[PDB]
């Protein structure tokens, strides 16, 4: 029966809140950070839109960080726990049939009207109707409805969904009144569709103007309702974050190199060895951190992904091949300045790696799925091909050819062709920018001496956006990260019914009944010992599939930036708080 | 995001 209801201030799928009820503030925030000062980022590609859900267009990542609020705050210090933001609590039943959030009386959208239950709902129906990633990560979730003056309900399809409370504080909450009311050219608005009407938000900042594609200015609203909230003490401090656009990294670093814009992360091992030789580098106006903060109970697969969806890479003979023709220790040593770690787990630097031979728990799980797992689970620990030596290069490019003509095809001329039909065994891998050429170029090299034709086509953020949506590649150079509580996001990355659905994660179009209910088992995995055991499990048969090339990966970010900008003492455990937490050492002088 | 050579 139903008892008595309990309200939570926040909520955690691992371990209890760090703080308690009323607590005043996160710990390592500067409570006394001064409002003021400018905040210049830039943002690769550009935008054409500031519609925050619809998974149409190009959105700049700041409307929906700065201008639009989520029902929970997720704290950077801790690993999954959120704590009230636009909901003052949340309520749940023992069997996590449902869930309620309480919305704060104190809530304003930027129009002075109150955030309320009908926006929450309205919000909810809007991201699964029109962005496939909430539409696949609330598939569980049946409705949302009013249930009190401030409350809302949200009803589940099946009991014991653990994650279902904290994940539903994930998702913007956009005015209702607003996307159902009329623009200055009296056309009613319509939230299915893409905009370059500035979109009004309850959150911290404004859009004040903006150059179509090439620059936004956020303003801080000094009537932001949230301002003293705890999770906001110390936080949300520039008066103005100003964003440009550049489809060119070596002119977005010659604008950082200026002074034009302030912090700069920078994704290449190469270029962060050789490009800091400016006078600003030399006297303390630029800092360079190697932070592994924001990468702590983070796993990562950074992978040459090829799509499954064309028959050439239907083969898992053919794709193993490919791995053994990828040289990492030759790409680690001669271009990326020894930086990385080859990565051999979709968790990779988390305790859900899998590793060794199954036993316990995990070996149980995979035993009740035993004739629909490849065999290896049980006799092989998955590992990559190692390149010690030229002599093993040559003997790793011997067993790719010999799993080709396993797959049916040959050398004839030196060109890798199809046995039966001649064909030659082809393929284009797909890039977003031309700074990931000099890490694919030494693969595509190395494959043209087993006689493939790969080819590189790179286009632009833009294109490769539509097209990734599309699954219309052969391959990308891609990327999941993971957290440590794994769940209803599992679909979107290998789920049967992600392959035929525009919009997905399922990058390579993944499609096996072992696998759907191994990601079932971990949506209701009963404790934490069972979460860990299956998935686990769902990455020893992911691997053993051999769907990708792993690549590499390091554990640390690396950021510069003008010496202007401060932040906190020390960095949340597991994060930057970037750039909430910072704020202007030119307004803290006076 | 994604790490490069
Ligand atoms: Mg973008
Ligand atoms: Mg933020």
């Amino acid at each position: 029966m139903e008892e008595q209801p309990v309200w939570h201030h926040a909520t955690s799928s691992i371990g209890e809140p760090k703080y308690k009820d009323g607590f005043a503030r996160f710990d390592y925030v500067n409570p006394d950070a001064p409002k003021g000062g400018e905040l210049r980022l830039s943002e690769s590609g550009t935008f054409d839109s500031f519609n925050p859900i619809l998974a149409k267009g190009e959105v700049a990542t700041g409307v929906s960080s700065l201008v639009f609020e989520t029902l929970l705050k997720s704290a950077e210090d801790e690993i999954t726990t959120s704590y009230g933001l636009l909901a003052e609590g949340i309520s749940y039943p023992d069997d996590i049939s449902s869930a309620t959030f309480r919305l704060r009386a104190e809530a304003k959208w930027a129009d002075g009207k109150p955030v309320t239950p009908e926006d929450v709902v309205f919000s909810f129906d809007m991201v699964k109707e029109h962005n496939p990633l909430f539409s696949n990560y609330y598939r569980h979730v049946i409705s949302a409805e009013k249930t009190g003056e401030r409350d809302v309900t949200f009803r589940f399809d099946e009991k014991n969904n653990h994650e279902l409370p904290n994940i539903l504080g994930q998702f913007p909450i956009l005015p209702k009144h607003w996307w159902e009311g009329q623009d200055a050219k009296g056309s009613k608005r319509d939230i299915s569709r893409t905009t370059l009407e500035p979109v009004m938000g309850s959150g911290p900042y404004k859009i004040a103007s903006f150059q179509a594609g090439g620059s936004i200015r956020f303003e801080l609203r000094d009537d932001y309702w949230g301002k003293d909230l705890n999770v906001n003490v110390g936080r949300y401090n520039f008066r103005t974050i100003n964003y440009a656009f550049f489809s060119d990294r070596s002119v977005q670093f010659e604008a950082f190199r200026a002074g034009n814009v302030d912090f700069y992360q920078d994704n290449s091992a190469s270029h962060w060895a050789t490009a800091y030789d400016f006078p600003a580098m030399k006297d303390g106006r630029v800092i360079r951190e190697e932070i592994e903060n924001p990468l702590r109970a983070t796993g990562i697969m950074q992978a040459f992904v090829p799509n499954m969806r064309r028959e050439k890479f239907k083969d898992q003979r053919v794709r193993q091949a490919l791995n053994y023709a990828f040289d990492f220790e030759d790409l680690n040593r001669s271009l990326a300045h020894n930086a990385f770690q080859r990565v051999d787990s979709y968790f990779w630097g988390t305790e859900l790696a899998s590793s060794g031979l199954p036993e316990g728990r995990e070996k149980e799980i995979l035993e009740e799925l035993k004739d629909k797992v490849p065999a290896a689970v049980f006799t092989t620990p998955y590992k990559n091909p190692v390149n010690g030596d030229p002599q093993k290069v040559r003997d790793n490019l011997r067993k790719a050819l010999a799993l080709f003509k396993e797959a049916g095809y040959e050398l004839k001329g030196s060109r890798l062709v199809n046995a039966k039909t001649g064909e030659p065994f082809s393929f284009e891998i797909l890039l977003s920018n031309p700074t990931f050429e000099r890490t694919v170029t030494p693969f595509v090299n190395s494959v043209r001496k087993i006689g493939i034709d790969a080819r590189i086509r790179t286009v632009d953020d833009s294109q490769y956006t539509n097209r990734v949506r599309s699954y219309d590649y052969d391959m990308i150079y891609g990327i999941w990260a993971q957290t440590l509580v794994p769940g209803n996001e599992q679909s979107d990355y290998w789920g049967s019914a992600s392959v035929n659905q525009p919009g997905s994660r399922n990058y390579a179009g993944i499609a096996d009944p072992a696998i759907d209910e191994l990601i079932r088992r971990i949506v209701f995995a009963p404790n934490r010992e069972e979460l860990v055991a299956t998935t686990r499990a769902l990455d020893r048969v992911l691997l053993a599939h051999h769907y990708v090339v792993p690549l590499f990966y390091s554990k640390a970010l690396r950021v510069a930036y003008w010496n202007h900008l401060a932040r906190p003492k020390e960095l949340p455990y597991y994060g930057m708080d970037f750039p909430d937490a910072w704020w202007s050492k030119n307004t803290a002088a006076k | 995001g994604s790490d490069v050579a």
